RNA sequence: AAGGUAAGUAU
């Protein structure tokens, strides 16, 4: 009796107001993340179109935001801002909005990543916009590193990159290790490398899917190399010989949930070329010994298998187990 | 039309055919088939001095705990303060100067063509098929 | 519901009068009182 | 051009004017106390009769309804 | 005591000019008479110092048209544009802003100044990485004396003798110095345990956070 | 021992936990990207992970505890979301044929 | 059903497509998916 | 929010529900400064020029036109009801109430799906549509 | 026929002989990765190889 | 003694411990009283009453409470009985069990005034004559045990 | 407690 009711004193606040709302003539009934962003905007839209003098120029208040809109896109695509005919104290104010906006910004896809990576429980579309959000920040960085690389210059010092060299040097010379050749024009293994390397170019598309244009020229590409193998391997070596100069390779990211894992798209064309010289150099270094044995993986033993031999190596050492005289 | 005066002795829901929905009981007020307005404020009232238990203890705390947080996250207003006051050294000819925002990317990139994707070709089905077949020797 | 749940007779008790606040139009109707006992005399009652 | 001209000239606005844009600013930034403003009222709240009947939408209450907003003109 | 090994070493005397700014959403008469009832009247409080802390401009946040990524820098004697009665910084609170404007008063014999970074942004704490461009020889605060106290004053010439630089993000950073050899006028560098011979020139090129000047 | 052929280590294997988390990330995107999805595909794409992994690891599997409790758990994310796809109210009894 | 697989259709027009093999799905399975030891609650009988 | 039309009473709302014969009327009903309500109008913002040749979107303050309160339940804190030729449009959204969104939608692929299956039936002259995407559950993983 | 670590499949292969000239192929399925947009579990092995 | 009732007792030690250990002091307040503030009103009339009547009187206020919440929108294809179990009259579609949801609060509601409305009827039975007072002590034990 | 309302014409 006691305890039914302790449970009625706590339970009759509930009952009360419930009932007191719905027998009442009058009835009354993810937004942290999209909360700064819209109520920054929504503040800074407020102040400026207040200290505009509307009353003749109402129809710049739409504008006012678009320029809100494109200083934050070119501070996500990391490139140049600066317009021409924007008054000094507006563009100051759009400035700092952009500030706290990419303050904001920076702090949600951290938090967001984090809590991705512990465990949390998220929708696909949080997770497609975390992943944008933290690849404009890497290539944000990187394009710092690299300006600090060109404007520092080589971080190798002359005698380490001497050190390292003549290490190398002195290996080879060792192992007597002669130079890969440029792949000859009456080369005995021109055209199976060949084949080999559109194989490859072409297991991406072994599982049947719905081919776009760039998939479909890709392909087009390959079969015509395969149909004219001795063309296309003239362009290859036309290729190796004068070609310095490429087009740009566009980046992805993989979500792997723990961290991005960098995936490049180069042009096709520029693509059967690599492939090629992958291969042929591959092959060159396995025909001569480039690569010691303890290079993995040595396409003869799966990491498995290479933890297999690895453990029968440790154990196969001379008294390796043995601690009688301190030895560890 | 928009900036339009409602007509005197309109009904929203008639004159368009509306009809309302229930999805349960427990929304809405109670459908309905001068000494009411002098009852209901007797029991808000009450309610009100039932509330006058501690609303001064507990109006007051909160009126601490939103000064303690404002003085470490200063509202996002006060933030643009000083910048909104230089505004006013920005004269009306300056005001009509502002430019229109344009957009870069030409028309391939804006509006493309449909992406018409088409299917693998055969000689996928049939070098997947190669595959599988074993010498004899 | 609460009011009359706590005043409810005890077992050595026949009839148990209490005052009662009952809205005038019979809408509803609260037992006004608190169960007050002396908590030696209630627990020896128990024992009893 | 002409048919370029013509949907041009019969294209609706699909955004507020400027005015209206202005007066839904100023009046979303009079119940957001907490990012406008100086002293912070709740987040719905204005700070710091008559009521007006309307229809539940039941084809038996259209008379009284109606009567009813008529009756309410002054 | 009031004069201490720290007060005649360190401490100096400066001015502080307090006015008190109206609210912006307040009519225009109003303002005007809120103004003369005295409560946003300037207020001049004097003060005693042990440093100068000087604000640094906010980063480009762009890249530049011509050269994408240039570092920003700022001469010193803009960041000193402070303590004058010409120039203003409104200072931001939550409650009201306000319009305080410093004077110096009196210069110590050995002035350090304090650059400000790990600034406490609305989510987190950034380093403002601003090259303050500043020279290492021979400098003059005459101009940021009031003139009732440049004839008390006869020196108002500095050398940097004391550097302190951050490296890194304000997460995790290093405290470089680099110390001028009064003796000999050479320049030495010293982190930690690491020491090197930095040449006088590539001082002024770092992220400078507290530097500390002698008058002579 | 190669050359005493005696008896003289022994070897416990065990899954990482990077590899575990990592397998528990691939089943959370085949989860989360099959709205508009067939069944069928979810079940294919479940079923190339999970023999990938056991086909990977082969023994590390049963000593790692942990590893066990994580594919059945998997394995009923994969079910309730097809049975979640089938009806939104969920089965009581479901078959598993 | 295969033959759209190429025609132009919109995102949801597309996104609707995908679901049709689980319509097949369903019917397959149906004489036990659609039972009530395993679905606890009321029936509905198509109306024809 | 503050840049799609508002209907301010009513009547306006009433006008622009007939108004339209070709186009499906999307009205968000609530409030400006509810969280729900700015994410809902944001995205509604975004897709707002791209649906303009088969649909129009409005804003009604509730508190200000609690004319429509009683017969649509307008009680949540966000409401995105549909409207072709002068007629409520369902959605079988598999949340169990068809007759209107009550709730933000973050993708904005999501809504312009929406208008569009809408648009759709309503045209065909259904009373009711399926939604491409079932919401019975927020696919959250 | 299906017991050794290169299965004894392989060497009854029809294309035996272009795989002969496969040198690294290890390598690159692992490197695949970051030139392909999908995960493979099967990242550590080559079924024709 | 069996498992069972020494699960008990270290279940009640438990909930004792947190009860004695998640327990702040009461907070100040103005001291408003109610069932004085309704007696200010002219709505409440005082008077002295049987505890079975007052009983009685409350199970058949909340009946009517219950009843006046279930023909909210004029729907009578839901009838409350009184032993406050809610019933369709009917085989109702599926469109009016639809537009027949009541939310947790009310069934929650309905439920406690079941229990009560068990209660008063035990202690209506123990005045008639049907049981014992020994009966009606065990039969409030069970209802409260159950 | 739900996520289980076919929609459409006609009075």
């Amino acid at each position: 009796w006691r305890v039914w009711l302790f449970f009625m004193r706590g339970i009759t606040p509930l009952l009360e107001r419930w009932l007191g709302n719905l027998l009442a003539r009058q009835f009354e009934g993810q937004r942290v993340e999209s909360h700064f962003d819209l109520e920054l905007r929504a503040a800074v839209m407020h102040d400026i179109l207040d200290m505009m003098p509307e009353g003749i120029k109402q129809n710049k208040a739409r504008t006012i935001l678009q320029h809100l809109s494109e200083a934050w896109r070119c501070w996500k695509a990391n490139i140049p801002w600066k317009v021409p005919g924007l008054p000094t104290p507006i563009e100051n104010m759009i400035l700092r909005y952009v500030k706290a906006k990419a303050d904001w910004w920076t702090n949600t896809a951290h938090y967001n990543r984090e809590r991705i990576r512990r465990g949390a429980t998220v929708d696909k579309t949080v997770c497609k916009k975390n992943l944008g959000r933290l690849t404009r920040l890497y290539l944000k960085a990187e394009q710092e590193r690299q300006h600090n690389y060109l404007k520092d210059g080589p971080y190798i010092t002359a005698e380490e990159a001497v050190a390292v060299y003549t290490t190398t040097v002195h290996w080879l010379e060792s192992r007597r290790f002669s130079p890969i050749p440029f792949p000859p024009l009456s080369y005995k293994h021109d055209t199976k490398l060949l084949i080999l390397a559109l194989e490859r170019l072409k297991e991406a598309y072994s599982v049947k899917s719905r081919l776009n244009q760039s998939q479909r020229e890709e392909l087009g590409l390959i079969e015509q190399a395969y149909d004219n193998p001795h063309e296309a391997l003239s362009r290859i070596k036309r290729h190796l010989l004068t070609q310095r100069a490429f087009k740009e390779v566009g980046i992805e990211f993989m979500d792997l949930y723990s961290h991005l894992v960098p995936v490049y798209d180069v042009e096709p064309l520029e693509k059967i070329t690599d492939a090629y010289l992958d291969q042929y150099l591959w092959y060159e270094a396995d025909k001569r010994r480039l690569f010691p044995p303890w290079i993995k993986p040595a396409d003869t033993e799966p990491p498995p298998l290479l933890v297999y031999k690895w453990c029968q190596g440790i154990n196969n050492l001379q008294d390796v187990w043995e601690t009688s005289e301190g030895e560890c | 039309f928009l900036g339009m005066p409602a007509p005197l002795g309109y009904v929203p829901g008639l004159g368009r055919g509306a009809t309302g929905f229930t999805t349960r009981s427990d929304i809405g007020p109670a459908r309905d088939a001068k000494d009411d307005e002098e009852a209901d404020a007797i029991y808000a009232a009450l309610d009100k001095r039932m509330d006058e238990r501690r609303k001064e203890r507990r109006e007051q705390r909160e009126k601490e705990e939103i000064e303690k947080y404002r003085m470490e996250r200063p509202k996002i207003q006060q933030q643009f303060s000083d910048l909104k006051r230089k505004l006013a050294e920005v004269t009306e000819e300056e005001w009509l100067s502002i430019p229109e925002v344009g957009d870069a990317r030409n028309k391939r990139q804006r509006n493309p063509r449909y992406e018409k994707l088409t299917p693998v070709p055969d000689s996928f089905f049939a070098k997947h098929l190669q595959t599988g077949e074993n010498h004899t020797s | 519901v609460l009011k009359l749940l706590e005043n409810m007779p005890m077992p050595w008790e026949q009839i148990r009068d209490v005052p009662v606040l009952y809205h005038i139009t019979g809408a509803i109707s609260f037992v006004n009182e608190i169960p007050w006992v002396i908590e030696p005399v209630y627990i020896s009652q128990w024992g009893s | 051009r002409d048919r370029s001209i013509r949907e041009k000239q019969s294209d609706d606005e699909v955004y507020a004017p400027g005015l209206d844009i202005e007066s839904s600013l100023k009046q979303l930034a009079e119940r957001r106390t907490d990012i406008f403003g100086v002293e912070e009222t709740a987040i719905g709240k204005k700070i710091g009769p008559e009521e007006k009947v309307t229809w539940d939408g039941h084809s038996g209450s259209m008379a009284r309804t109606q009567q009813a907003a008529q009756a309410n003109i002054t | 005591k009031k004069k201490t090994i720290v007060t005649d070493v360190f401490q100096g005397s400066m001015r502080i000019f307090t006015k008190k700014l109206p609210h912006p959403d307040l009519p225009a008469e109003e303002k005007e008479q809120l103004l003369h009832n005295d409560e946003y009247q300037e207020t001049m409080v004097e003060s005693t110092f042990m440093y100068l802390t000087l604000d640094l401009p906010t980063a480009p946040l762009y890249k530049d048209e011509k050269e994408q990524l240039i570092i920003p820098q700022v001469p010193l004697f803009n960041i000193l544009a402070k303590f004058n009665g010409i120039t203003e910084k409104e200072y931001k609170t939550y409650k009201e802003n306000f319009l305080k404007r410093f004077q110096l008063t009196k210069l110590p014999p050995y002035l350090i100044f304090c650059i400000k970074r790990f600034t406490k942004n609305n989510f987190f704490v950034e380093k403002n990485p601003t090259i303050v461009n500043f020279p290492i020889t021979n400098v003059d605060l005459r101009e940021y004396l009031s003139e009732e106290v440049q004839a008390v004053h006869k020196n108002t010439t500095y050398d940097l003798i004391a550097n302190i630089v951050h490296d890194g993000k304000p997460s995790e950073g290093s405290y470089r110095i680099h110390v001028l050899h009064h003796g000999t006028g050479k320049w030495y560098e010293l982190q930690d345990l690491q020491v090197t011979d930095i040449l006088p020139q590539m001082i002024t090129l770092s992220e400078a956070y507290i530097q500390i000047w002698k008058r002579r | 021992n190669e050359v005493t052929k005696e008896r003289t280590a022994q070897c416990f294997l065990r899954v990482d936990d990077e590899s575990m988390q990592r397998f528990h990330n691939r089943v959370r995107q085949i989860l989360m990207a099959s709205g508009s999805t067939t069944f069928t595909k979810i079940v294919n794409k479940w079923n190339t992970a999970l023999i990938g992994l056991m086909t990977y690891f082969r023994e590390a599997v049963v000593n790692t505890q942990e590893l066990l409790d994580l594919l059945v758990k998997c394995e009923n994310k994969i079910q309730t979301r097809i049975k979640i796809g089938l009806n939104s109210k969920m089965p009581s009894r479901f078959p598993p044929v | 059903e295969e033959s759209m697989k190429w025609k132009k259709l919109t995102n949801a027009q597309r996104s609707g497509l995908n679901q049709i093999p689980n319509r097949r799905f369903t019917l397959w399975w149906s004489p036990t998916i659609n039972r009530a030891n395993v679905y606890v609650g009321f029936q509905v009988q198509l109306d024809l | 929010s503050y840049m799609l039309p508002h209907l301010h009473n009513g009547w306006q709302v009433d006008q622009a529900i007939l108004s339209e014969e070709d186009r499906v009327v999307v009205i968000r009903f609530g409030h400006d400064w509810d969280p729900t309500c700015m994410k809902m109008d944001e995205v509604l913002y975004s897709i707002a020029e791209k649906v303009k040749n088969f649909a129009v979107i409005y804003l009604v303050d509730i508190t200000e036109v609690p004319d429509f309160n009683k017969m649509y339940e307008l009680y949540d804190p966000c409401t995105v009801m549909f409207f072709f030729r002068n007629k409520h449009i369902m959605i079988d959204l598999g949340t169990g109430n068809n007759n209107k969104i009550n709730w933000a939608m973050e993708d904005k692929q999501e809504m312009v799906d929406i208008i569009e299956t809408v648009y759709r039936g309503a045209r065909k002259g259904r009373g009711l549509v399926v939604s491409p995407k079932d919401y019975s559950t927020k696919y959250r993983y | 026929w299906d017991r050794g670590i290169p299965r004894i499949n392989t060497l009854f292969q029809k294309d035996r002989h272009t795989l002969a000239y496969d040198k690294g192929w290890r390598v690159r399925t692992d490197f695949k990765q970051y030139q392909v947009l999908k995960q493979n579990p099967f990242w550590w092995t080559h079924q024709r190889h | 003694q069996p498992v069972k009732v020494r699960v008990s007792y270290q279940k009640l030690l438990k909930y004792y411990v947190l009860n004695a250990l998640k327990h702040r002091p009461p907070k100040a307040q103005k001291k408003r009283y109610l069932f004085r503030s309704f007696k200010a009103t002219k709505f409440f009339q005082s008077t002295k009453l049987d505890w079975v009547e007052v009983g009685l009187q409350v199970c058949r206020q909340g009946y009517n409470m219950l009843n006046l919440l279930i023909h909210r929108k004029n729907l009578n294809y839901l009838h409350l009985d009184y032993n406050f179990n809610l019933k369709p009259v009917k085989t109702l579609t599926t469109k009016e069990r639809k537009k027949s949801r009541f939310g947790n609060a009310f069934h929650l509601c309905r439920e406690v005034l079941r229990l009560t409305k068990l209660v008063v009827d035990s202690h209506v039975q123990y005045r008639l004559g049907n049981v014992d007072a020994f009966q009606l002590a065990d039969g409030l034990q069970y209802i409260f045990a159950h």
